[PDB]
């Protein structure tokens, strides 16, 4: 079972601060560490810095500004990480770790996606995306569906509750006025559909919503 | 008290006094000595301690002769203080053996 | 003996931007490295100890991070009053040196020069000298020329200029222009005037008094 | 209070030697190191040597040539350095700096400004400088002193007492015939002068000289 659990995401106001959580599970010692990184999209990872639960005590990455505070809630298994004031520069996938003391990161939380912004949350529109009836098909045929005006990131999509894995290409979202916008691509074989449903599963943790669309044949 | 346990509580104090005192004389012997690194009172308390109990790390060390001189002073203290902590234990031992026998 | 290298000897920064200066130690030291703020005609002031330690009385704007070879300074969100000169000194080995030091300007809006020009003092003329002294103050950016006029003739001799560094109040640059003259001298000739050129300007800025 | 009292300046002749002062007040331990650390004008801090006033000992840098000769007197807390046998080279402001035998300067003093030279001292004379009758005014005026044929450096310019610090400029004097002048700017609200006084103050350290100055308007 999922080892550290985290939300999947944060919208703040600049200025502002937010409280991301870890809950973690499987074994737990004395010796457990819990640290944190920081991953800004498209760059590499940067330690921000490390708790020990079993004794309370947290130290913090020199190099960079102190935006967080650690704390860790025995009772609840829960790690805590208190940023402040934050502001574009703080927008970023925030991901929990555990280490056993002995100096690598075992397993890793999925992340928080941070996103510091004014704008305000907006669950996506999700519309199907079936061929025209002119369109010839050969011995695959290609589906998705178009997920837009949605805010802040990340929308997660899967296809037919995740059953449906192979053929699935997802495309990186595109801002424009203050909303994204995304698709996803499913190929079947053809004879398959729509004989055999094809349905897509989007996710918004922001607005804690998650809807379906079925893929059917236009009239 | 018996007299072992006199001596072995004096030995303590006594070696307190040399740790502190071979401590700022550290400092005051390598100072002036180019490239030295036991020259500030903190870590040179640090190193008499790891010096009279003989750990020696390495981390720091005397370079001067006068340096040296205090060094063998802090080692003789520490070996002859827990030396004679060991010998008070055998003692306190020996007596209660005889005890135990009816002696 | 340790060498601490303080690279690039100056750093130009926008105001509240966050500005990190640099200590390189030729061996590793550990974190015995420590940091000292010298404004313009002040002494050193200790800001950081031991590569990270916080002093009491310091800006929390201010910190320090590094160990072995590599130490950096950093200021978050630099303002006015952090201009300066910052210097690194090292205390693991004997005997304790110091690195050559990192300048801090910093780059704020330009400004127009406010000039201003004084007459000799009767005190002065007493002595038998006349110093007419013109001030350019606060401008920015620092370059910037004077010239004097006497009688409407550009004079170029007994002037002598001295320009501030940049100022911690405001971050900007003052300049003063004297123009020495023998009491005699000074009392046959008219007007006198100073004339800025500054990069915010086209014209020039010029003021200027009649003896009379 | 001040920690650290050094004299403000010392003119001496070539070859000739001097003695400097550093009086030590606030607490005192007999882990206490003084040191000594010269500056020449535009360049960075050199360290000199170190005394321990608990034992007498003192220590030198071997990379310059020996100039100084360190000293300290228990009963009075304080601390001497004697030049000997200067030469330009050894024109600088050389300030004292106590250590608590941990590695770092917690307190320093504010330098005493040697010059070596064969000139004659001689005070400052202080004019006014006031605006000419023709002069406009804004919302703001400025003011200031001409300080001229002073010699050694330096001199300290204050206005009111010291109580006026804003809209203070100073600047750097310049040499000339041997004899260094400078000037002082101080801006104030047009609307307060001569309502409300307004005062230069001249110290000239090497001369044991302070003279006021008050700026009023022209006749
Ligand atoms: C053959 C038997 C061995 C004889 C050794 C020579 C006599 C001892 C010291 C001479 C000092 C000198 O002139 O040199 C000091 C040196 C100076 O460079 O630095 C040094 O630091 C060497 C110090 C040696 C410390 C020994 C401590 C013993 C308790
Ligand atoms: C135990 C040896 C004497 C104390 C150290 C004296 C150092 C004097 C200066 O070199
Ligand atoms: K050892
Ligand atoms: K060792
Ligand atoms: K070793
Ligand atoms: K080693």
């Amino acid at each position: 079972q999922v080892q550290l659990q985290q939300p999947g995401a944060e919208l703040v106001k600049p200025g502002a601060s937010v409280k991301l959580s870890c809950k973690a599970s499987g074994y737990t010692f004395t010796s457990d560490w819990i640290h944190w990184v920081k991953q800004r999209p498209g760059h590499g990872l940067e330690w921000i810095g490390e708790i020990i639960p079993s004794y309370g005590r947290a130290n913090y990455n020199e190099k960079i500004q102190k935006k967080a505070t650690l704390t860790a809630d025995k009772s609840s298994s829960t790690a805590f990480m208190q940023l402040s004031s934050l502001t574009s520069e703080d927008s970023a996938v925030y991901y929990c770790a555990r280490e056993r003391g002995d100096g690598y990161f075992a397993v890793w939380g999925a992340g928080t996606t941070v996103t510091v912004s004014s704008a305000k949350t907006t669950p996506p529109s999700v519309y199907p995306l079936a061929p025209g009836s002119a369109a010839q098909t050969n011995s695959m045929v290609t589906l998705g569906c178009l997920v837009k005006g949605y805010f802040p990131e990340p929308v997660t999509v899967t296809w037919n509750s995740g059953s449906l894995s192979s053929g699935v290409h997802t495309f990186p979202a595109v801002l424009q006025s203050d909303l994204y916008t995304l698709s996803s691509s499913v190929t079947v074989p053809s004879s398959s559909w729509p004989s055999e449903t094809v349905t897509c599963n989007v996710a918004h943790p922001a607005s804690s919503t998650k809807v379906d669309k079925k893929i059917v044949p236009r009239d | 008290s018996a007299l072992h346990w006199r001596a072995a509580g004096a030995a303590t104090v006594l070696l307190v006094i040399v740790l502190l005192a071979g401590s700022y004389l550290a400092v005051l012997a390598e100072r002036g000595a180019p490239g030295a690194q036991l020259i500030t009172y903190p870590r040179a308390l640090w190193w008499s301690v790891e010096t009279a109990t003989t750990v020696g790390y390495g981390d720091l060390y005397p370079v001067t002769l006068w340096g040296r001189c205090v060094a063998v002073v802090v080692m003789v203290a520490g070996i002859t203080s827990f030396g004679l902590v060991t010998a008070a234990l055998a003692t306190w031992f020996v007596g209660r053996e005889q005890e135990r026998r009816g002696h | 003996d340790i060498l601490l290298t303080q690279s690039p000897a100056i750093l130009s920064v926008s105001p509240g931007e966050r500005v990190s200066f640099s200590c390189r130690a030729s061996q590793s030291i550990g974190t015995d490295i420590h940091w000292y703020q010298q404004r313009t005609n002040g002494s050193p002031r200790l800001l950081i100890k031991y590569a990270s330690e916080s002093i009491s009385g310091i800006p929390s704007r201010f910190s320090g991070s590094g160990s072995g070879t590599d130490f950096t300074l950093s200021i978050n969100s630099v303002e006015s009053e952090d201009i300066a000169n910052y210097y690194c000194q090292q205390s693991n080995r004997w005997p304790f040196t110091f690195g050559s030091g990192t300048k801090l300007e910093i780059k704020r809006a330009d400004a127009a020069p406010t000039v201003s020009i004084f007459p000799p003092s009767s005190e002065q003329l007493t002595s038998g000298g006349a110093s007419v002294v013109c001030f350019l103050n606060n401008f920015y950016p620092k370059d910037i020329n004077v010239k004097w006029k006497i009688d409407g003739s550009e004079r170029q001799n007994g002037v002598l200029n001295s320009w501030t560094d940049q100022d911690s109040k405001d971050s900007t640059y003052s300049m003063s222009s004297t123009l020495t003259l023998t009491k005699d001298e000074y009392e046959r000739h008219n007007s006198y005037t100073c004339e800025a050129t500054h990069k915010t300007s086209t014209s020039p800025i010029v003021k200027s008094f009649n003896r009379n």
